[PDB]
């Protein structure tokens, strides 16, 4: 099939700006070309075709140019609503093939995270687990580091991390980390601490409690 | 008003079969030329199959021998995907998605159908309440919900049955050892908790399980 490389495969961009992306095919493609729009949770939308026929429904502030196997989307003046995962298309040739996509996210200003830590639920501990959580709340950029203790000593063992996507109200980040631990082993041990590290600070915030 | 509306997606063990369905609605269905997409789960969007007014008039992606089948009543207005041998990385959204006219240009996509290939029992979760650590101070205080252990995906977690939106984030589930976990966090002002109720709804569709996990104080 023709291959489809598309470029950047994500970028930041501040409201108001222009974005553009680029799309190169393996061969000669002649406008049998689609750009195409995944906002976050949904199905894709068709935006453009025959590299630069724009949808009905679609705003003016979507452009497609480009001929033979260079091809482009630009976006001259980003909204909101505009974030989300663009495809490219071929349908020259079938099986018709998609770029890989170039994910639009949102620029803002640094922001600290707001921890809290969770001990086990007394009704996890009944069944014989105990997990200690830890989350993160409304950050800014992206990248974070957790560092969990256990009586002062580092574990990294059983530790599961998740991100959530861009926030859609403040576009900070958010994320969750589970300490997995056996009861037997939680019980064995007294202080549980979180400690994150931000570019926001030098120091990590830090959050324990004591099994008492 | 044009509709596509896919259907017939699940689980189903590695070498086991599937049919998916596409009821289609606002429009001449018998004169639109209609496709399968699919979207696994690193968002990689491929061509399954194509097929014209004909039935016999079908192209596919990967025409081994018995794999893919795709076909149309246009008298129920419905499209078909017949899924036979299925392998683990069969696992993917399916689109269903309609042609403007006589080349492969798509207009409208449906909502697509989840499929997910595996040989792990489905398994009910189990939801525990994040209460803060014993203690109690500040302006706002943050509570949780942690959803653990089951499988497929997906649960739905709402707060207060959708009314408590604002301050919500929830954590996109995660595979842990074969089973998945998903938590969630809601942050309200330190007046408002716990002298008004609030509480986790979990939705496991594929075990039929639904929890409503009302969040107390620890104690002592
Ligand atoms: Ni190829
Ligand atoms: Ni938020």
């Amino acid at each position: 099939d023709i291959k489809m490389t598309q470029s950047p495969s994500s970028m930041y961009a501040s409201l108001g700006e222009r974005v553009t992306f680029t799309c190169k095919a393996s061969q000669d493609i002649y406008s049998s070309f689609s750009w195409f729009q995944q906002r976050p949770g949904k199905s894709p939308k068709t935006l453009i075709y025959r590299a630069n026929r724009l949808v009905d429904g679609v705003p003016s502030r979507f452009s497609g140019s480009g001929s033979g196997q260079d091809y482009s989307l630009t976006i001259s003046s980003l909204e909101y609503e505009d974030m989300g995962v663009y495809f490219c298309l071929q349908h020259e040739e079938f099986p018709p093939t998609f770029g890989g996509g170039t994910k639009l996210e949102l620029k803002r200003t640094d922001a600290a995270p707001t921890v809290s830590i969770f001990p086990p639920s007394s009704e996890q501990l009944t069944s014989g687990g105990a997990s200690v959580v830890c989350f993160l709340n409304n950050f800014y950029p992206k990248d974070i580091n957790v560092k969990w203790k256990i009586d002062g000593s580092e574990r990294q063992n059983g530790v599961l991390n998740s991100w959530t996507d861009q926030d859609s109200k403040d576009s900070t980040y958010s994320m969750s980390s589970t300490l997995t631990l056996t009861k037997d082993e939680y019980e064995r041990h007294n202080s549980y601490t979180c400690e994150a590290t931000h570019k926001t600070s030098t120091s990590p915030i830090v959050k324990s409690f004591n099994r008492n | 008003e044009v509709q596509l509306v896919e259907s017939g997606g699940g689980l189903m063990r590695p070498g086991g079969s599937l049919k998916l369905s596409c009821a289609a609605s606002g429009f001449a269905f018998s004169r639109f030329d209609m496709s399968w997409v699919r979207q696994t789960p690193e968002k990689r969007l491929e061509w399954v199959a194509y097929i014209r007014n004909g039935a016999d008039d079908t192209y596919y992606a990967d025409t081994e021998k018995g794999r893919f089948t795709i076909s149309r009543d246009n008298a129920k207005n419905t499209l078909y995907l017949q899924l036979s041998s299925l392998k683990i990385e069969d696992t993917a959204m399916y689109y269903c998605v309609r042609h403007s006219g006589y080349s492969y240009v798509i207009d409208y996509w449906g909502q697509g159908t989840s499929v997910t290939v595996s040989s792990a029992s489905t398994t009910a979760p189990s939801v525990y309440p994040l209460a803060p650590v014993c203690g109690g101070t500040g302006s706002s205080v943050t509570l949780g919900c942690l959803v653990k252990g089951y499988f497929p995906e997906p649960v739905t977690l709402t707060w207060n049955s959708g009314s408590l939106s604002s301050g919500v984030h929830t954590f996109p589930a995660l595979l842990q050892s074969g089973l998945y976990t998903l938590s969630s966090s809601v942050t309200v002002t330190s007046n408002t908790w716990p002298s008004q109720t609030i509480t986790c709804n979990v939705a496991h569709p594929a075990s039929s399980t639904k929890v409503d996990k009302k969040i107390e104080p620890r104690v002592p």
